[PDB]
Parts: structure tokens; sequence; C-alpha cells
């Protein structure tokens, strides 16, 4: 069974350049590949088959190149519409199989993100536990770090986390991450802290809240 | 034309059975080959089988013949695919693609054309109703320009809720994160951002709705 390769499962490109998507199978494939487009949330159409022959209706800014086990998807002049999935597909052997995919996500100028922490709600806690949240919302890019720090010295292995795609409107990433607890666990530390890391700022971006000060 | 029309979406209970269709139509259905392609959410794609109902019969992807039936109805055009013992691992959006004319063994399959896709959600869950908590401001949070607020929607099974923020309005500075499904449970969280001084005055409610559940919950922060 033929291991097709894609290198890269992100890749970050701003609009008008150029982009290379590349994918690897583990052996000569003789350009028996073909190249999908899956738009975000979406339906797959063929970009490119048999290395570098054009699909009909898809943009002369598409392009395949390859030889052997080495295969490129070349996007000249990146427009707003390219932002999907790219795989790669071979068809010499059987099954036929595929690359896990490659998204291209849109370059915007760097993007700071707005951390808050709320505390467990009296109904929850009625209800017998207790989850702190925050939220690290709207940050590019999307490396960002995070982790809950209780009392000076950190915990994780409780902490649960959720992040959106790039945003379709501003090209941006948000996120929550929970810590979820007991009302015990909770009722011991003052303090309970969320500490966030990213490109935009050399001092960790620190949010807490101390328990009995509410 | 062509044009292929996918089942709509199921729940169903492990260890049952799931057949999906695919209407085919704007081609002569007969001449070209049909392949059943799935996704599960962060791997790749991968090849089920293929089926050539112009005569000639079928391939199989080696790890699905089993739990896998392929099959044809000729007349209406359709194509279907029947998956057997139901595990969760099944759990995955699923493609019918039609491959180009003249074979298959090595190529002349590509799949120029692709149908929406059939989501099987694999689950022994029964219909929990949500648990709507309002995320407030903390304590000592030193009075910004701007508040950020929220609403945490747990342990709700199946995973439509819909929150709202001041029942359709705030449809701007609002986030809607990814439901993740723990041990059964799935929970989600929304958050609504309003400049300081329109809150703790004006009033903000999140509106949770789970239809299944037959729910309507509102939280005013």
């Amino acid at each position: 069974d033929i291991q097709m390769t894609q290198t890269t499962s992100s890749l970050s490109a701003s609009l008008g350049d150029r982009v290379t998507i590349s994918c690897r199978a583990s052996q000569d494939i003789s350009n028996y590949l073909n190249w999908y487009q899956q738009k975000p949330d979406g339906t797959v159409k063929l970009l490119i088959y048999y290395t570098s022959r054009l699909h009909s209706g898809v943009p002369s800014r598409f392009s395949g190149s390859g030889s052997g086990t080495d295969y490129s998807l070349t996007i000249s002049n990146l427009e707003h519409e390219d932002i999907a999935t790219y795989f790669c597909q071979q068809g010499s052997t059987l099954p036929r199989t595929f690359g896990g995919g490659t998204k291209l996500e849109i370059k915007r100028a760097d993007a700071a993100p707005t951390v808050s922490i709320f505390p467990p709600s009296s109904e929850q806690l009625t209800s017998g536990g207790a989850s702190v949240v925050c939220f690290l919302n709207n940050f590019y890019p999307k490396d960002i770090n995070v982790k809950w720090k209780i009392d000076g010295s950190e915990r994780q292995n409780g902490v649960l986390n959720s992040w959106t795609d790039q945003d379709s409107k501003d090209s941006t990433y948000s996120m929550s991450s929970t810590l979820t607890l007991t009302k015990d666990e909770y009722e011991r530390h003052n303090s309970y802290t969320c500490e966030a890391t990213h490109k935009t700022s050399t001092s960790p971006i620190v949010k807490s809240f101390n328990r009995n000060e509410c | 034309q062509v044009q292929l029309q996918q089942s709509g979406a199921e729940l169903v209970r492990a260890g049952s059975s799931v057949k999906m269709s695919c209407k085919a139509s704007g081609y002569t259905f007969t001449s070209y080959g049909v392949n059943w392609v799935k996704q599960r959410p962060g791997q790749g794609l991968e090849w089920i089988g293929y089926i050539n109902p112009g005569k000639g019969y079928l391939s199989y992807n080696e790890k699905f013949k089993g739990k896998t039936t392929l099959t044809v109805d000729r007349s209406s055009s359709t194509a279907y695919m029947q998956l057997r013992s139901l595990t969760s691992e099944d759990a995955a959006v699923y493609f019918c693609a039609r491959s180009f004319y003249g074979g298959s063994d090595l190529a002349v399959y590509y799949f120029d054309s692709w149908g929406q896709g059939t989501t099987l959600t694999v689950s022994s869950a029964k219909t929990t109703p949500p648990s709507v908590y309002p995320l407030a401001p903390g304590c000592g949070d030193t009075t910004g320009s701007s508040v950020t607020l929220g609403c945490l929607v747990k342990g709700y099974f199946p995973e439509s809720v819909t929150v709202t923020w001041n029942s359709g309005s705030l449809s701007s500075s609002v986030h809607t994160f990814p439901a993740l499904l723990q041990s059964a449970l799935y929970t989600m969280s929304s958050s609504v951002t309003v400049p300081s001084s329109t809150w703790p005055s004006q009033t903000v409610t999140c509106s949770v709705a789970h239809p299944a559940s037959s729910t309507t919950v509102d939280k005013k922060l």
C-alpha cells in the first residue's frame, strides 16, 4: 500500500502569493497523481489529474509538477477562494490512496489575544462540581500556548481545549480552555490563573482571579 | 451535467447497520464507475471501494471488505453502501465520487465528480438536555473598556444546540466554539463582547436551544 505524504499539515500564505503544496509517495507512481480541493465545510472538486493536467474550469493559477515519487501543486497568485485543504491521491496501485491534506490559511497582521477568566458559577456549584474557564479570543498567529497555574504551580490533567478554524471575517483564532474541577478541589486554592503565551508578546499574558475576593 | 445527491445524515446505535444512497444525474449511470470514500475529522480521505454499473463488478479496500457492501439500482440511478457492525470508529463523513470513463485496474479512474457527503454518527447515548451555566466576570478583574461574557452549555446529547445572545442582536463580537464530546456528553461554550458601561446596565441574556430534548433556556448575566 502506497503511503502518500503531504509533509505540511498547515501552510500559511497571504493573498497574491505563489504557494506550493507538496506530496510524496512511498513508491514510484509513474505520474498517476491527482489533486483534490475540499472547501471549508464543503465539497471536494478535482483540480488536476495525471500530475499536471487541469480539470475543466479550474483557473490557470493552478499547476501540477512531478515525476516518480515527488509531486507539487502550485498556486500562482493566491486568491481568496483558494483557502481550502488540498489532497493528493495516487492512481497506479490499488487501493487508491490519499495524502493527509494541507490547508491554506491566510496571513494577516500580528493580532494579540483577548483573554478573560471566569469563576465557577453558583448554579454549577449547587449541581456538585466547578469548572473555571478562560477564553483567549481573536489572536493571530495560530501559535498560542496556555497553562493553568493554581497557587504558583501549574496544573494540567483536568484542562480541555477548543480552537476554532481561522475566522472567515477577520482571519483570527479564538479558543476556550476549561479546567473542570469538583466543588471540594475548587474549595482549596484561592488563586486560579489562566496563562497565555504568544508571538505578539515577550510577557506571558496573565489573567487571574481570587476565590476569596469573591 | 453530472450531479450526485447523497442521503441525509444518520445518527445510529453501535452494532447496528446503515444503507446510504447516491442518486446520480446528468450522465448515463452505467457508463461510469462509483467509489465510496470516507473522511474521519482530522485524518485524510480514504477509499472504501468501487463499483461499475454497466456490467463488470467491483473492487474494495481490503480493510473495509466485510463491514462494507456496495450495491446498485440501475433503474433509479442510485448507488448504495451498507455498513455493518457500526463502531464509533465508523463515525465520519462519507462521499461517493465518480471515476471518469474507460476503466480502472491502473488509472482512467480519478474522481471527477463528488457528492456532498453523508454523516454517520455512531453513538449509544440517549437524549440528554443541556445544563446552561453563565460565565460572569471575576472578582478583582480591574474594570475594562469592554466586557467579555459567556455561557457554558454542558452535558448535552445530540450535538445541535443553539446559543443566542440578546435573542438575535449581538451577531458580531460573538464566538461559538466547537463542541467537544467528553463522556457521551457534548460540551460547548460561547462568548460575547460588549463595551464597558453597556453592561451591567442594558442586560445581557444568552438563550440556549436544544430541540431534541425540547429545551429553551435563558440565562441572564
